RNA sequence: CCUGCGGGUGCACGUCCCAACUGGGACGUGCACCCGCAGGAACAGCAACGGAGCGAGUUGCACGUCCCAACUGGGACGUGCACACUCGCUCACACAU
């Protein structure tokens, strides 16, 4: 899709149609994953996300 | 070594310091800046009933929470609300702002008892970030910037800013703030007309709904589903406590009046919030102002409208201090202890 | 280059094929497109096939965001015992599949035309 | 002897002379509970109930002639309704 | 230096129940100090043993009860207990309470344990990735049967991590964090089943029992023997103090409530903590929570269940701050000074 | 017995079944020395440990 | 093959006095020679401990590579009290090889005999000359 | 009087057609949008007569002496070691200057 964004020091979201932020990294697409209520892959999402420490429970605060 | 000093040193609290200031700026939710509230009376008998907002049991927590959800692109907001109702297995669920089917962003979904606060959120501020395309090219970027500057007012649009603009594709992205009920597609077509070439939207992303924003614990629908599954298999609610947030978080911008634990169930059953049960209050209360009645545990008893200025509440000994607008506390969370007073008897 | 691309990938992109393994993995994709039904491309078809029980080696492109679209498929592969590995970027998958459009993930079955490269890539993956 | 039988769950894998049978019904079977087939045929008893509290497994010890290999993927295994517990009891 | 004033050391370095005593909420600095009681780490030796505990790296063969009775026989104490039973062939931490500290045995049962086991898989698995995944799927609340009652129980395995796998011997090691009561023999049996090969536990070693671990003043039984030998034959109390630690170290994780020297004896006689006697209370106190009442010297008066939260104590002038659950300090340690309040009517 | 360990920079017990450790030095067994209550060798142990600096009172005091 | 200098560094901080290389050869030769008579060499922790308890004179040999030390750290001071010379050997496997049983022993007790009087004398004097820390 | 409660469009899925984290069609499932009732009538009481401490009920291990065939595992002979409620007694019944 069109919109993307990149993070400044504060974690403040900086929206931009650019595919590359001024810092050289790629630009994260603003939009979340399309959701299906009849999704049975939740166990596998927790398993994988936990391996790489991306789960909500694993962040500070 | 320091261990030797620990084993040989007195290390006892000093007999006196003469100062007992509290640092309440870091207490959660409606107890922030607690000591700065005007203190009317500290004489009262707390009851063992009721929990603190953040430390409720899981059932009562889900029953009185809200989710700042990142809405997926495709569905209609009411679909998201139905989905959350199904997943969390909660009787009632609603929301304040209805985002268009093809929109994404903040969407405050209230769960089964914060649904009494949806009416109050319908007027709350809102922010967006839109991508738009123009039918024909314009002279320069400054023409667009000026065009945006002419649509900053009662059309309301509190602020606006051209975050990006690509002249090759004639597509740019701008950030807008608007009062609730504003249709940003109308604003974009109006900006197109003002620019003299016309325009229409392609994308939109709500970036704040009131005091709730992108970095304020916004969570995807996947997080909701995973939280429910983790709680329904591992019997773990750390996920479901990160996802849901106590409904007191939406009332943190209101002035507070704390009340005795003996007037809580009276207010639940409708009684007006009379002075004889006000322990503390926030300076700056003006007649006809929305305030929140809070127990001393941080619980949002209700939403009332003030009939007494801060000064009057400081300098008066009887009378009604507020009339109720919405009883957010469920009845019988505290015992019925109205009618045992000295004057009443 | 290649190292900068790997830096550009996501944190869940592990195991990761080296440059040489990437060249071999991409040769496999190119040699597999030749036959219509022996290469599955795109999220939906690959996922439906994995659910059905198709076998082979899955390949992922680690430059995808939000990972929520494919953060569950690595674990489906592990459960179903299908070798897999990520690759630095999507535009290589697209270019190596005969499509300028980038392709997030694929699934290469076994055909005697490319048996040797298939087994070689499988062995190299199992040693990572 | 089994007055009735209900579907405990479908087949898993094999561990030496044991057959792990992915249990489906939320209820937790009895230890050494005779597991029957569709036609009320006891093949063994339960030995090891392991896993989480809603998606778990239950091993069986085939003694009366039946072997682990005799069964095959997808096949279904049954149990007496009276030899179950409510998921809340253990929880 | 030895004679440096107590205040000259930053409050983040005080002894074991005073650590960060200023980071607490100061209800009043004013109290008359009394000349009784001792600082936990400065007690006389005859009372240090009676009010202490040990962290015994258990030997291989003997049972846990045998180890506890052995310490009782060496130290010539009147009573000794332990807060988690380690199998006869299982090594690792074991918290042994001496005399008065046995009252904290029950409070330590529900502490989170940790083990490091060794498991041998009958057949051969393909790759250590299989075994890592197998450990991954065995997490959260798990069904577990006590090894050869037969009542199934559900205990959670908060974490697990494979440290070593050695394919030729088909044996490896994995570190498991578990709730109290977890049987790791059963965990190994289930894990062997899950990998599809079979397996069993051939060696176990506890690595932490609550807040105490192998790097937290753990000592072998030879050290207790030699400490007692030093005390009897040389009159050297250094070894016995290194080996035995005060019971206040088992309660560093409990939210604290300091009380005046006047109230310390009332609590010992069954009195409930009352707000007038509170000098300092710690944030995060919730209804029905276990907290530790502490004298101004850091001694542990009792374990009490909070009946008022931090916000309530901050807004009241009397009442019951906490009910009692297990009084630790002996009676008449402090003088009887109850009945002499500002009214005393 | 199987379980051995080697210490890292933080002095954290790193458990390995290998007889040799990563840096090259050997691995210390993970089990305490067998204890018999009728042990009449306390004086000798004290003497040796004091000689080589291994007694508990000689290591730096803890930080409770 | 493991060197002798590096092999010594692997011993515990209690493994002193540590027989130098030449003395170590002399200690291996002695143990091999004494093996001939079954009842003139003790082997094993319990056995050596029992005999040192029962007042049996001779020269005891330990293994520098021992862990934990609290299974044999009391024997050094029992030998000092009872006036039995002793020295630690670079590693246990060497003593095991000296006996030729492939199962390394932590310690050994070599007594005196006519057959190896000169060697037993040569080694005892060298150990005494080594010195105790 | 106050309160609470009620009064053909799109989307997701599975299966097939063809010509990205997709747009297109069809078939079927599903989900979303196009005054009455009840509670109370409240001026917000309660600075100790139920809490604590004790007592009772609801085979292996280590030593030594021996037999033998690593910090061992084995045998025998003797040693010592561990395997929530109710009922009683006592204390005060405490708002902590």
């Amino acid at each position: 899709m069109y919109l993307r964004y990149y993070l400044n020091e504060n974690g403040d979201r900086q929206y931009t149609l650019a595919t590359i932020d001024p810092y050289g990294k790629p630009t994260i697409s603003a939009h979340p994953a399309r959701f299906s209520p009849e999704d049975k892959y939740s166990r596998h999402r927790i398993i994988i996300k936990k391996r790489f420490g991306l789960l909500l429970t694993q962040q500070p605060e | 070594s320091l261990g030797q000093f620990q084993k040989l040193g007195d290390f006892k609290i000093e007999p006196t310091e003469s100062v007992t200031k509290l640092d309440t700026a870091y207490w959660p939710l409606l107890l922030k800046n607690f000591d700065r509230l005007n203190v009317r009376t500290n004489h009262y008998t707390p009851l063992p009933f009721g929990h603190s907002p953040l430390k409720r049991p899981i059932a009562e927590y889900v029953k009185a929470g809200f989710i700042n959800v990142d809405k997926p692109s495709n569905p209609s907001s009411h679909e998201v609300v139905s989905w959350i109702k199904r997943i969390l297995k909660v009787e009632k669920t609603g929301h304040s702002g209805t985002l268009d089917p093809k929109v994404t962003g903040c969407l405050i979904v209230c769960i089964d008892r914060a649904t009494r606060l949806v009416k109050s959120q319908q007027n709350a501020g809102k922010e967006y970030v839109a991508v738009f395309s123009l039918h024909s090219a314009v002279e320069n970027v400054k023409k667009v910037t000026q065009g945006l500057e002419k649509l900053r007012g009662a059309l309301s649009v509190y602020d606006s800013k051209l975050l990006d603009f690509d002249k090759d594709r004639n597509i740019g992205v701008f950030w807008v703030s608007c009062e609730a009920g504003s249709y940003i597609r109308t604003m974009c077509v109006h900006l197109g007309l003002m620019l003299g070439v016309g325009g229409q939207m392609i994308e939109l992303r709500r970036v704040r709904s009131g005091i709730q924003g992108e970095k304020e614990g916004m969570v995807t629908m996947h997080d909701i589903l995973d939280a429910q599954w983790a709680y329904e298999n591992h019997k773990d609610e750390s996920y479901l406590r990160r996802v849901i947030k106590p409904l007191e978080g939406l009332l943190v911008a209101h002035k507070r009046i704390f009340i005795k634990d003996s007037a809580v169930n009276a207010v639940c059953y409708g009684a007006k919030v009379l002075l004889p049960g006000i322990l503390r209050y926030e300076d700056g209360i003006e007649i006809d102002q929305e305030i929140v009645i809070v127990t001393t545990k941080g619980e949002a008893v209700a939403l009332a409208i003030a009939l007494m200025t801060t000064s009057t509440m400081a300098s008066c000994d009887h009378g009604v201090a507020a009339k109720l607008k919405r009883v957010i506390m469920e009845r019988d969370t505290y015992p019925r202890k109205w009618g045992l007073g000295p004057k009443a008897s | 280059s290649y190292d900068e691309k790997v830096d550009h990938c996501s944190v869940i992109a592990k195991p990761m094929a080296p440059k040489k393994l990437s060249k071999k993995i991409y040769k496999l994709i190119k040699k597999s497109t030749s036959h219509k039904n022996y290469i599955r491309n795109g999220l939906k078809i690959v996922q439906k096939q994995l659910r059905l029980g198709e076998k082979g080696i899955v390949f992922f492109a680690g430059d995808i965001s939000p990972i929520e679209i494919m953060c569950h498929l690595p674990a489906v592969c592990e459960e179903k015992d299908i070798p897999y590995c990520y690759t630095p970027s999507r535009k290589d998958i697209g270019a190596a599949m005969g499509t300028m459009r980038g392709c997030v993930m694929v699934l290469v079955k076994e055909h005697d035309d490319y048996k040797d490269l298939f087994d070689e890539v499988r062995g190299e993956i199992k040693l990572l | 002897p089994p007055e009735s039988v209900i579907p405990l769950g479908h087949y898993g894998w094999t561990v030496q002379d044991d057959l792990i049978c992915k249990v489906d019904i939320e209820d937790v079977p009895y230890f050494n509970a005779p597991i029957f087939l569709e036609n009320k045929e006891q093949i063994g008893k339960i030995d090891e109930i392991f896993g989480n509290l809603r998606d778990y497994f239950v091993s069986v010890k085939m003694g009366d002639n039946f072997k682990a290999n005799s069964f095959k993927d997808g096949q279904q295994f049954y149990i007496d309704p009276a030899k179950l517990l409510p998921l809340k009891r253990f929880l």
